[PDB]
C-alpha cells in the first residue's frame, strides 16, 4: 500500500516537471506578444513528450572521474524527490515529528551536486563555474534558514502540517510579509532562477542533460508548494480532504506560475551584486527581523504551543 | 489568446493534485476509514500500541467502545 | 594588527585559560582549551611568511589532536561514571588519554618536537605567550586530576623531558629553540613533584614563568634572537648583559638565586617519600641545562666579543621599547631564595 | 535481522572510515566521510536522537563537509588520482576491511567478543529504555534548556563564534 | 545478591477496561473529576513507594 | 537633536535597508520591558501542564490545597479563559 | 490576530494535556501489572532452562540494593518473538 | 575548579550540568537518577581516599545501571543455555 | 559494554592511526581530524541519548559547533599553506628543521 | 520502515534513470591550487560560521516554551547580535567586497 503511495507522488511529480516546460514557454510567449508551443499537439500539448523522447535517443556525449560523473545526477534527482515526502497535502507521505528541519537538512545536501560535477567536468573552466555557483547557493541558505525559523517562532514547532493549524484564521503573509518578500527571492536566487540565473547567464559569456533539468524543475515547484504551506496556509476539512488540494495546488500554480513572470520581466544580477543583496542588505533585516519575532510572541504574549 | 495556455497549466494542476489527493484516500483505506493516526511523542505512541492490544485483531485503528465494558 | 584588536585576541587567550580554571564541567574545560587555541594562531601568523604559517600549522595539529584525545578522555569518563565533574578520571583508559593529551599540549617529551620549531618561527613576544601563559591551562588541569594518573606515565613522561631538554638545548644557537628546549627541561621537573606534591608544582610554574619571561623580554629589548647578535649586547647595554647574567645563572639552579628555590624544594619533597634515585638523576641531569646557560653568559657578559663599525650609530639613541614589568621581574627572578617560606601561600 | 540496525549501521560507519583514513585522494576522503556522516546520523536516529540526528546533516554535512569539499576543489584536488591505485592505501584500506570483518564476524558467531575489551552481542536493543509516555521529546527538552539554564555557555560559545571571524579574517589577509 | 521478589501471575489478574484511546479520551475530563479519589490514591503510594509491587492494591 | 535628525535623515536617504534594520532591532530590544503583555507570557508557560500532578500526603494543616479538582482551593485559570 | 489564535490554542493545549493527566492514573496502574507480568513470566521460563546449570540461583538481582529497579529493554522481552521485540524498540522511533 | 570563582561568587556557571541527577527539565528523571543520588549521598563530604573503600557498593550497583554489564551477562547465559536445550529438543517454549 | 561502543571506538582509532600516519596531503590529515570529531559526537550522543541525561543533550551540538569552528581555522592555514608553495603537501613544511 | 523505503526509492529510480539514459540503441556499426581565489573562500567560511550560529538558533521554538523567559530572550537577542556584529565586522573590513 504505501509502495502505491510512493509511486503516486514520485510519478506525478515528473509529469508535472514536464508540463511545467510547456506552461513556462507558453506564459513567456505571450508576454512577449508570441504564442510558443502550439503545432507538437493541440496547444502544444504533446511538446513536452516530444522533447523528452529526442533528448534521450540523443548521442549521450572524456569524464575526470567516473564514479562523481554519475554520481552528481543521481544525488540531484534523488535528493529532489525526497524534499516531497514530508509535505502536507494535506495529509504527508511521511509524517515528521522535525519535518521542516529534515528540508532544511536535505536542501543543504543538494549542492554537492553541483560540486560533484564541476569535479567530473575535468575542465578547470567549469570546475570555477561550480564554484561561484555553490557560493551562490550556500549565501542565500542563510537567509532561507534564518527566515524560516522566524516564521516556526509563531507556529510553535518543526511539523509542517502545524503550519496549516497556524494559518487555520489567517494566512501568515499577514504578520510576516516583510519575511514572505525576502524569502520569495531567496528561493529564485537558491534555484539559480532568473534574474539570478547566473550559471547559464555566465556559461555563455542528452540523457544526463535531461536528469538536472528534472531535478532543477522538480525543486521549483517544490520550493513554490513550501511557499505556499509557509505563508498562504489553506484549511483543512478533515471530512472533505480533496477541499485542501484544490484551494492549495492553484496557489501553488499562481506561485510557480509567478517564477515565470518574473523571468520574463528583469534583466540579470551581476555577480557581485547578487552577493551585496544577500549579504549587505537580507541579512541585515533577516538578522533585526529574527530578533522582533523572538520578542514578538513574548510581549504579546501570543507564544505558540509546543505541540 | 491567452487562454491557450490554459490546457498545459490544466496538465500541470492535475498532476499536482493526484499526490494530495491519493495519500488521503489511501490513509482511510488503510486505516478504517478514519485519519492515520498521528504519534510524535511518546505518548501517542503508548496509546496506539495500548489500542493495538485491546483491538484483538492487532490492528490500533480497530476501535473498541462500550460494548467491551 | 589593528590595536584594538590585538588587544581583544590577547584578553580571548587570557579567557579560554581562565575558563579551564574555574571551570568544574569537563565540557567547559575543553571549551576553554578550544577557545584559546582560536585566539592564539592569530599571533603566531602576524608578522606574516612562510616560517610563520609553517609554526601556526604544525602548532594547530598538534593541540587539535591533543583536544580531540581529551574530548575522548572526557567521554569515556562520562560512559563509566556519568557525570561530567573536573576531578578524578573514573576509568584508567581514560586517565591515560586526558595524561597524554595534556602531555602533548604542554609539549613534554615525547611529545616534544612541536615546541622548539613552533617557538623558533614565530616572533618573541608570541613565544613569550607559548612558554608562560600557556603552560597555565593544562597544569591546572594536571592539578585536579593528579589522583587518578598513572605513576610509572607521568614520571616517565618527566625524566625523558628533562634527558631531551637538556640534551637539546646543547646544540642551539637560535636563542628561541635554546628557550623551547630549556622550557621542555623545566616541564619536567613540574610534573616529577605533582604525584607527591602539586604545591611545589605551582611553585616551580610560577617561578619558571617569572624567569622565561625575563629572559624573553630582554632579547626582546635588543630585538636579539640568536647567540651572536646577543654578544652585542656589552658594546650597546651593558647593564643588560649583567641582568642576563644573573638570570640565567638562576635559571641554571645556582644558589642563592632564586631558581634554586624550586628544585631545593622539589628534592625534599620526593626525599620525603624515600624517592632518591630519581631527585637525585634529575639534579645531575639537569646539569645540562647549566652548561648551555653558562655557555650563553661567557658570549654575553663575561668575555668580550667582537663588534661591528655601524654598532657606533646604535650608540647615539636610547632604548624605546616598553620592557614592561622587567626591572621587577628580574629582581624576583635572582633575589627570591631568602623569602623561600612565602610557598605556603601557594597551599 | 531489523533488530541488528544499529549494529549494522555501525558497521557500513566503521568501513567509511577505513575509506579515509586510509587517505585516497581527499576527493574520495571527503565522500568517504560524507557516507560515515549520514550512516552515523542514522545511528544516533535510532537512539531517538531526532534533532542531534538532523544536525548531522544540517551542520556537519550541509555546512563543514560542504566548505571542505569547496576548498579540495579550490586549494587541495582538482582531479581525483584513481582511487586504490597507490599501494599504501589499498594495504591499508584492505587491512582495516578485514579488521572489521573479524570482528564482525566473531561478535554475531559467539554474541559476544574481547577485542582488547570486553564487548556484549545480544544487540544494542536490549539496554534500551521501556517505560515512555511522555507527551514531549526529551532530546527537545534538553537542547531547548540552552537558554534557561546554559546562560554562560551560550556567552563562551556565541564569543568564540564571533572571534572566529575575526581571527580567520587575520589569518587570510597576510 | 538476593532474588526479586515477583508476585504470583494470579495477584496480578484484574478486570481490564478494554476500551480505545478515543473512548479514554472522550471520557477523560468527567473520569478526571468523578474516579479522583482512588486515582489519587494510587498516584500517592506510586510516588512514594517507588515500587509498582507496592500498590498493586 | 537637530544634529541627531539631520543624521537621521541623511541615513533615511542613503541607507534605508540599514536604517529599518536597526529600528526594527530596537523595537525588538526595548518593547517587551515597556509592554503590559509580557507578564502573561510567563503565567501562560507555567500553566502548562507537562507532566503530572503528584498529590501531596494530607496531615491535616493544609486548608490552603484543594481536595479535589473542582474544589476551589489552588491556582485558577479564569485569568486565561478571558484572555 | 496571531496573538489571538495563540492564545486558543495555549488554552486547547491545556485541556488535551489535561485529559492525559485525568487518564494517567489508570494507564500507570496497567503499566505495572504488565511489567510485573512479563518479569513473572521471565521468571517460570527460567527456572525451567536454568535447572540444571551448577550454581545458578533463579531470580537472582544482580544489584546489591533491594530497591525496585525498573527493567531495561532485554529484562522484559529477553525471551519473546522478535516481531514484538522489534515494535517495542523500534516502532516508536520508526512510525510514519 | 582549579580557581572556585564559582562557589566563591555564588554563581552557577556550569555545575548544572555536571551531574544526572541534579535538577532537568520538566523533572525528567535520568535512568540512573537514584543510584546516582545514592552514591553521591554516601561519597558526600568524606574525600575521594574514603569514598573509593566505604562507598564501593553504591558504586559498584551505580556503575551497574549505567553499563548493565551483569544484566547482560545473566541473559547472555540464559539465553545461551535455551539455545542447547532447544537444539536438543528438550525444550518448547510457551507462547 | 553494548555492541555498538565496539564499532565507534574502532572508528575513532582508525581515524587516529589515520591522523597520526600522513601521507601528503595536508587536507587528508584534517578529514582524519573531522572523523574523529563525527566519532566523538556519535559515541556522545549515544551515552547521552541512552541514559536520559536531558540536559547534557546539548553537549553534542557544542561539541559540533566547537569543532566546526576549529575545522574552519585549519582550512584557513591550509589555504595559506597552498598560496605559499602551490600544493598542501606537508613536506613543503620543514623549513623550521633549522 | 516507511522512510527508509521512501529514501530506497527515490534514489533507486535516480540511478535507474540515470542508466538508460547513457545506455541505449545507437544504430552505428564504426592537484594544484585552481587559479585560487580568496574571496571565494571567505564566502564559504562565512557561510559556515554563521551555518553554526544558526545551528544555536534553531531550538528557539522550542526555548520560548520555558517559564525562564527572561533569561531566554536575553540569551536569544544576544546570540543574534553577536551575529549582526560579525557581519558588522567583516562589512568593515572589506570582507564583503569583490573588488581588487
Ligand atoms: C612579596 C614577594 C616579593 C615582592 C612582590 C612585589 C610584586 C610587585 C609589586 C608591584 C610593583 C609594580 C611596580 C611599582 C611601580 C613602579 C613604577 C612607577 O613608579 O610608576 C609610576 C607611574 C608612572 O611611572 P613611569 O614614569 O611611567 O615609569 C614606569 C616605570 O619605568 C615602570 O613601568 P613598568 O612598565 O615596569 O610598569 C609598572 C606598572 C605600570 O606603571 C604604572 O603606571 C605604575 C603602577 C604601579 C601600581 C603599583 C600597585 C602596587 C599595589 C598593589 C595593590 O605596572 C603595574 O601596573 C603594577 C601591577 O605613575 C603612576 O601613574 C602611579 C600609578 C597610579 C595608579
Ligand atoms: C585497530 C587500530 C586501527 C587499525 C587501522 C586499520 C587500517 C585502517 C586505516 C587506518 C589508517 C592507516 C593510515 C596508513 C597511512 O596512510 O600511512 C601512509 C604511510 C606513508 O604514506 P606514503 O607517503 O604513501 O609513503 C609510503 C611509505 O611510507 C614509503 O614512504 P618513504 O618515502 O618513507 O619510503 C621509505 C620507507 C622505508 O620503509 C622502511 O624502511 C620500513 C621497514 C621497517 C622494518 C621493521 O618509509 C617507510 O616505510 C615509513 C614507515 C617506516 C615504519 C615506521 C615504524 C612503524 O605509509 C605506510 O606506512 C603504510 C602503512 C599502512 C599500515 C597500516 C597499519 C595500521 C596499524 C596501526 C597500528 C595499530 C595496531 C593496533
Ligand atoms: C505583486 C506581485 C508579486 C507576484 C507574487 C506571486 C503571487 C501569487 C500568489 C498566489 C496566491 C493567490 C491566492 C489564490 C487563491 C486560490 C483560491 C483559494 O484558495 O481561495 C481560498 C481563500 C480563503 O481560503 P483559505 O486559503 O483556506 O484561507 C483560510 C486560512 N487557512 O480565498 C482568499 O482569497
Ligand atoms: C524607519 C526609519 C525611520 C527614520 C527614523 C529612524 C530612526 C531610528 C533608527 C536609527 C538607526 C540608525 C542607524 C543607521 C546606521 C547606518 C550607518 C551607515 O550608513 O552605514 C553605511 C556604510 C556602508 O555603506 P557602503 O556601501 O560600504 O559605503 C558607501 C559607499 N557607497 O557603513 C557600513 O559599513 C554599514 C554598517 C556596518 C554594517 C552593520 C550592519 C547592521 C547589522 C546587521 C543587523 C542589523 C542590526 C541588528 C539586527
Ligand atoms: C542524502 C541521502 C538521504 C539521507 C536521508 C537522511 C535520513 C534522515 C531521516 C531523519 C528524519 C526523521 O527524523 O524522521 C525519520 C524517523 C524518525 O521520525 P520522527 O518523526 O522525526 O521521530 C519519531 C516519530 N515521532 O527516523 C527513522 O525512520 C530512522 C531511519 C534510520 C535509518 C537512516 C539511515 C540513513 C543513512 C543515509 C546514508
Ligand atoms: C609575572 C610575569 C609577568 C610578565 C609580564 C611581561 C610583559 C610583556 C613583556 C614586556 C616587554 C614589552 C612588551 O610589550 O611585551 C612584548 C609583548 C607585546 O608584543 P610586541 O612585539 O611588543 O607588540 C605587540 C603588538 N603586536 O607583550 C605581550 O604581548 C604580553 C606577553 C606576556 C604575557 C604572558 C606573561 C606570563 C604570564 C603571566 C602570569 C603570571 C602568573
Ligand atoms: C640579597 C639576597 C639575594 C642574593 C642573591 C644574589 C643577587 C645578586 C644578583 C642581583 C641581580 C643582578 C643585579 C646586578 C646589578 C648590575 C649593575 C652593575 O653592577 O653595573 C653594571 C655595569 C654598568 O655599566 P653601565 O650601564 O655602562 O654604567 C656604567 C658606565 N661605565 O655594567 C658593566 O660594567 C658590565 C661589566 C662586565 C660584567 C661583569 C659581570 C661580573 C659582575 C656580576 C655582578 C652581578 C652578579 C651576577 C651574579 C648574581
Ligand atoms: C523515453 C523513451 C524513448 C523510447 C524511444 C525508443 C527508440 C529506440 C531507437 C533509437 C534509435 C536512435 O537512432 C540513433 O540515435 C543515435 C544517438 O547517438 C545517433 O547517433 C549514433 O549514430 C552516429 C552515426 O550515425 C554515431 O556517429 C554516433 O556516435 C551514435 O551516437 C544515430 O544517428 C541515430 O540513428
Ligand atoms: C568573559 C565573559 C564575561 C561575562 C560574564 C557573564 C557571566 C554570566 C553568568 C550567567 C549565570 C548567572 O548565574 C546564574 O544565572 C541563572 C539565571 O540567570 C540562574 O539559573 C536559573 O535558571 C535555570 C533554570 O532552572 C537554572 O540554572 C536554575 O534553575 C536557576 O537558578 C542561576 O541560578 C544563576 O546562578
Ligand atoms: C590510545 C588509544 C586511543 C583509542 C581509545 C579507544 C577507546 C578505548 C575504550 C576504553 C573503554 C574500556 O575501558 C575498560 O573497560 C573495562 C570493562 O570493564 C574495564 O574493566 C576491566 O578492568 C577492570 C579492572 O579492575 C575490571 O572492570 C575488569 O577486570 C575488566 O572488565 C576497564 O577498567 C576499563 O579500562
Ligand atoms: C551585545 C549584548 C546584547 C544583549 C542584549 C540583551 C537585550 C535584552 C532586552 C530585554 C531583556 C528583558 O526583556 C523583558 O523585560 C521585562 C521587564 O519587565 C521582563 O518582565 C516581564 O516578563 C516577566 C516574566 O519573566 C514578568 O514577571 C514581568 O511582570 C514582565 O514585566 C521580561 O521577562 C523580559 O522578557
Ligand atoms: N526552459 C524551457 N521551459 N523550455 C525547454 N526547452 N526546456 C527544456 C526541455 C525539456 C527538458 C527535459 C524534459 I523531461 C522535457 Cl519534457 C523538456
Amino acid at each position: 500500500m504505501f509502495m502505491i503511495n510512493i509511486l503516486m507522488l514520485i510519478i506525478p511529480i515528473l509529469l508535472a516537471v514536464a508540463f511545467l516546460t510547456l506552461v513556462e514557454r507558453k506564459v513567456l510567449g505571450y508576454m512577449q506578444l508570441r504564442k510558443g508551443p502550439n503545432v507538437v499537439g493541440p496547444y502544444g500539448l504533446l511538446q513536452p513528450i516530444a522533447d523528452a523522447i529526442k533528448l534521450f535517443i540523443k548521442e549521450p556525449l572524456a569524464t575526470s572521474s567516473a564514479s562523481m560523473f554519475i554520481l552528481a545526477p543521481i544525488m540531484a534527482l534523488g535528493l529532489a524527490l525526497t524534499m516531497w515526502i514530508p509535505l502536507p497535502m494535506p495529509y504527508p507521505l511521511i509524517n515528521m515529528n522535525l519535518g521542516v528541519l529534515f528540508m532544511l537538512a536535505m536542501s543543504s545536501l543538494a549542492v554537492y551536486s553541483i560540486l560533484w560535477s564541476g569535479w567530473a567536468s575535468n575542465s578547470k573552466y567549469a570546475l570555477i563555474g561550480a564554484l561561484r555557483a555553490v557560493a551562490q547557493t550556500i549565501s542565500y541558505e542563510v537567509t532561507l534558514a534564518i527566515i524560516l525559523l522566524s516564521v516556526l517562532l509563531m507556529s510553535g514547532s518543526f511539523t509542517l502540517s502545524t503550519l496549516i493549524t497556524t494559518q487555520e484564521q489567517m494566512w501568515l503573509i499577514l504578520p510576516a510579509w516583510p519575511l514572505a518578500m525576502m524569502w520569495f527571492i531567496s528561493t529564485l536566487a537558491e534555484t539559480n532562477r532568473a534574474p539570478f540565473d547566473l550559471t547559464e547567464g555566465e556559461s555563455e559569456l542528452a540523457g544526463p542533460f535531461a536528469l538536472f533539468f528534472m531535478a532543477e524543475y522538480a525543486n521549483i515547484i517544490m520550493m513554490n508548494i513550501f511557499t505556499a504551506i509557509l505563508f498562504l496556509g489553506t484549511s483543512h476539512n478533515p471530512h472533505m480532504p480533496e477541499l485542501y488540494t484544490i484551494n492549495f495546488t492553484i496557489k501553488s500554480l499562481l506561485l510557480t506560475m509567478s517564477f515565470l513572470w518574473i523571468r520574463a520581466s528583469y534583466p540579470r544580477f551581476r555577480y557581485d551584486q547578487l552577493m551585496h543583496l544577500l549579504w549587505k542588505n537580507f541579512l541585515p533585516l533577516t538578522l533585526a527581523l529574527c530578533m522582533w519575532h523572538v520578542s514578538l510572541p513574548i510581549l504579546t504574549s501570543g507564544i505558540p504551543p509546543q505541540t | 489568446m491567452w487562454f491557450e495556455v490554459l490546457p498545459g497549466i490544466a496538465v500541470m494542476g492535475v498532476c499536482l493534485f493526484i499526490p494530495g489527493m491519493a495519500t488521503a484516500r489511501i490513509h482511510r483505506f488503510s486505516n478504517g476509514g478514519k485519519e492515520k493516526r498521528v504519534a510524535h511523542y511518546p505518548y501517542q505512541w503508548y496509546l496506539m500500541e495500548r489500542d493495538r492490544r485491546v483491538s484483538g485483531v492487532n490492528r490500533s485503528y480497530v476501535s473498541k467502545g462500550l460494548e467491551n465494558i | 594588527m589593528n590595536p584594538i584588536i590585538f588587544i581583544i585576541i590577547l584578553l580571548t587567550i587570557m579567557l579560554g585559560t581562565i575558563i579551564v580554571m574555574i571551570s568544574s564541567h569537563w565540557l567547559l574545560v575543553w571549551i576553554g582549551f578550544e577557545m584559546n587555541m582560536l585566539a592564539i594562531i592569530p599571533i603566531m601568523m602576524k608578522n606574516h611568511n612562510p616560517r610563520a604559517t609553517e609554526a601556526s600549522t604544525k602548532y594547530f595539529l598538534t593541540q587539535s589532536t591533543a583536544s580531540m584525545l581529551l574530548m575522548m578522555a572526557v567521554i569515556i569518563n562520562l560512559m563509566f561514571s556519568g557525570q561530567w565533574t573536573v576531578m578524578k578520571l573514573f576509568n584508567p583508559m581514560a586517565s591515560m588519554l586526558m595524561t597524554m593529551a595534556l602531555a602533548m599540549k604542554l609539549g613534554m617529551a615525547p611529545f616534544h618536537f612541536w615546541v622548539p620549531e613552533v617557538t623558533q618561527g614565530i616572533p618573541l613576544s608570541s613565544g613569550l605567550i607559548l612558554l608562560t601563559w600557556q603552560k597555565l591551562a593544562p597544569m591546572s588541569v594536571l592539578y585536579q586530576i593528579f589522583p587518578s594518573i598513572n605513576l610509572n606515565l607521568i614520571l616517565t613522561l618527566s625524566v625523558l623531558s628533562i634527558l631531551i631538554g637538556g640534551w637539546g638545548g646543547l646544540n642551539q644557537t637560535q636563542l628561541r629553540k635554546i628557550m623551547a628546549y630549556s622550557s621542555i627541561a623545566h616541564m619536567g621537573w613540574m610534573t616529577a613533584v605533582l604525584p607527591y606534591n602539586p604545591t611545589m608544582t605551582l611553585l616551580n610554574l610560577i617561578i619558571y614563568i617569572i624567569m622565561t619571561s625575563t629572559m624573553f623580554t630582554m632579547f626582546m629589548a635588543n630585538s636579539t634572537t640568536t647567540t651572536l647578535s646577543l654578544s652585542h649586547t656589552w658594546n650597546k647595554t651593558p647593564i643588560m648583559t649583567v641582568l642576563i647574567l644573573a638570570t640565567l645563572l638562576s635559571m641554571g639552579g645556582l644558589p642563592p638565586l632564586s631558581g634554586f628555590m624550586p628544585k631545593w624544594m622539589i628534592i625534599q619533597e620526593m626525599t620525603k617519600n624515600n624517592s632518591i634515585i630519581l631527585p637525585t638523576f634529575m639534579a645531575i641531569t639537569a646539569l645540562l641545562n647549566l652548561y648551555f646557560y653558562m655557555r650563553l653568559t661567557y658570549s654575553t657578559t663575561l668575555t668580550m666579543f667582537p663588534s661591528t663599525n655601524n654598532m657606533k650609530m646604535k650608540w647615539q639613541f636610547p632604548l624605546m621599547k616598553k620592557m614592561t614589568f622587567l626591572p621587577t621581574m628580574v629582581v624576583l627572578s635572582t633575589m627570591m631564595l631568602p623569602l623561600t617560606p612565602m610557598l605556603s601561600v601557594l597551599e | 535481522m531489523m533488530l541488528y540496525i544499529v549494529f549494522i549501521l555501525s558497521v557500513i560507519f566503521v568501513m567509511g572510515f577505513v575509506g579515509f583514513s586510509s587517505k585516497p585522494s581527499p576527493i574520495y576522503g571527503g565522500l568517504g566521510l560524507i557516507v560515515s556522516g549520514g550512516v552515523g546520523c542514522g545511528i544516533v536516529l535510532n537512539f531517538g536522537g531526532s534533532f542531534l540526528g538532523l544536525m548531522v546533516f544540517l551542520i556537519y554535512l550541509g555546512g563543514m563537509m560542504v566548505v571542505f569539499g569547496y576548498t579540495t576543489a579550490m586549494a587541495t584536488e582538482q582531479y581525483p588520482e584513481i582511487w586504490l591505485s597507490n599501494k599504501a592505501v589499498l594495504g591499508a584500506f584492505v587491512t582495516g576491511l578485514l579488521m572489521e570483518f573479524f570482528m564482525v564476524y566473531y561478535v554475531l558467531k559467539d554474541k559476544e567478543v574481547e577485542v582488547v575489551f570486553e564487548f556484549n552481542g545480544l544487540g544494542d536493543w536490549v539496554i534500551y529504555d521501556t517505560g515512555d509516555s511522555g507527551f514531549f521529546s526529551e532530546e527537545a527538552m534538553g537542547i531547548a534548556a540552552l537558554y534557561s539554564y546554559g546562560t554562560w555557555l551560550v556567552i563562551v560559545t556565541g564569543w568564540s563564534l564571533l572571534i572566529g571571524v575575526v581571527v580567520i579574517m587575520e589569518i587570510t589577509r597576510g | 545478591p538476593g532474588i526479586v521478589e515477583l508476585p504470583s501471575l494470579e495477584d496480578l489478574k484484574v478486570q481490564e477496561v478494554k476500551v480505545s484511546s478515543s473512548v479514554l479520551k472522550a471520557a477523560a475530563h468527567h473520569y478526571g473529576a468523578q474516579c479522583d479519589k482512588p486515582n489519587k490514591e494510587f498516584m500517592l503510594c506510586r510516588w512514594e513507594e517507588k515500587d509498582p509491587r507496592r500498590c498493586l492494591e | 537633536a537637530e544634529r541627531v535628525a539631520a543624521f537621521l535623515k541623511n541615513v533615511w536617504a542613503k541607507e534605508p535597508v540599514l536604517v529599518a534594520s536597526f529600528a526594527i532591532a530596537g523595537l525588538a530590544v526595548i518593547l517587551p520591558t515597556l509592554s503590559p503583555y509580557t507578564k502573561y507570557s510567563l503565567m501562560i508557560n507555567r500553566a502548562t501542564p507537562y507532566n503530572y500532578p503528584v498529590p501531596l500526603r494530607d496531615d491535616g494543616n493544609m486548608p490552603d490545597v484543594p481536595s479535589h479538582p473542582q474544589d476551589p482551593q489552588g491556582p485558577s485559570l479564569e485569568w486565561l479563559k478571558r484572555l | 490576530s496571531m496573538m489571538k489564535w495563540n492564545r486558543e490554542r495555549r488554552r486547547l493545549q491545556i485541556e488535551d494535556f489535561e485529559a492525559r493527566i485525568a487518564l494517567m492514573p489508570l494507564l500507570q496502574a496497567e503499566k505495572d501489572r504488565r511489567v510485573l507480568q512479563m518479569l513473572r513470566e521471565n521468571l517460570e521460563e527460567e527456572a525451567t532452562v536454568m535447572k540444571d546449570v551448577p550454581g545458578w540461583k533463579v531470580g537472582e538481582s544482580v544489584f546489591h540494593t533491594t530497591r525496585w529497579v525498573t527493567p531495561m529493554m532485554g529484562e522484559l522481552y529477553g525471551l519473546r518473538a522478535s516481531e514484538e521485540v522489534l515494535s517495542a524498540t523500534y516502532g516508536f522511533i520508526w512510525y510514519t | 575548579p582549579f580557581f572556585d570563582v564559582q562557589k566563591r561568587l555564588g554563581v552557577d556557571l556550569d555545575r548544572w550540568m555536571t551531574i544526572q541527577s541534579a535538577e532537568q527539565p520538566h523533572k525528567i528523571p535520568s535512568r540512573c537518577h537514584a543510584f546516582e543520588k545514592e552514591w553521591i549521598e554516601c561519597a558526600h563530604g568524606i574525600g575521594s581516599i574514603r569514598a573509593e573503600k566505604e562507598c564501593k557498593i553504591e558504586f559498584e550497583d551505580f556503575r551497574e545501571c549505567l553499563l548493565r554489564q551483569k544484566t547482560m551477562k545473566r541473559l547472555h547465559a540464559i539465553r545461551r543455555q535455551r539455545e542447547k536445550l532447544i537444539k536438543e529438543g528438550k525444550y518448547t517454549p510457551p507462547p | 559494554m553494548s555492541m555498538v561502543y565496539m564499532n565507534i571506538m574502532m572508528a575513532f582509532t582508525v581515524s587516529l592511526v589515520g591522523l597520526l600516519m600522513y601521507r601528503s596531503h595536508l587536507m587528508s590529515s584534517l578529514l582524519c581530524l573531522e572523523g574523529m570529531m563525527l566519532s566523538l559526537f556519535v559515541m556522545a550522543a549515544l551515552t547521552i541519548l541512552n541514559s536520559h541525561f536531558t540536559l547534557a543533550s546539548m553537549m553534542p551540538i557544542i561539541l559540533l559547533v566547537f569543532a566546526a569552528c576549529e575545522a574552519a581555522l585549519g582550512l584557513s592555514l591550509l589555504v595559506m599553506v597552498s598560496n605559499t608553495y602551490g600544493t598542501d603537501y606537508v613536506q613543503n613544511l620543514n623549513l623550521l628543521q633549522c | 520502515m516507511n522512510l527508509m523505503l521512501a529514501l530506497l526509492t527515490n534514489f533507486t529510480l535516480a540511478t535507474l534513470l540515470v542508466i538508460i539514459a547513457f545506455w541505449l540503441p545507437q544504430l552505428n556499426v564504426y592537484s594544484a591550487r585552481l587559479p585560487f581565489s580568496m574571496k571565494f573562500f571567505l564566502v564559504a567560511i562565512t557561510f559556515l560560521l554563521f551555518d553554526l550560529e544558526i545551528a544555536l538558533l534553531l531550538p528557539l521554538p522550542w526555548a520560548s516554551q520555558t517559564a525562564n523567559l527572561n533569561t531566554m530572550l536575553t540569551m536569544a537577542l544576544f546570540l543574534i547580535i553577536l551575529l549582526a556584529v560579525s557581519l558588522a565586522y567583516e562589512w568593515t573590513q572589506k570582507g564583503l567586497e569583490w573588488t581588487e
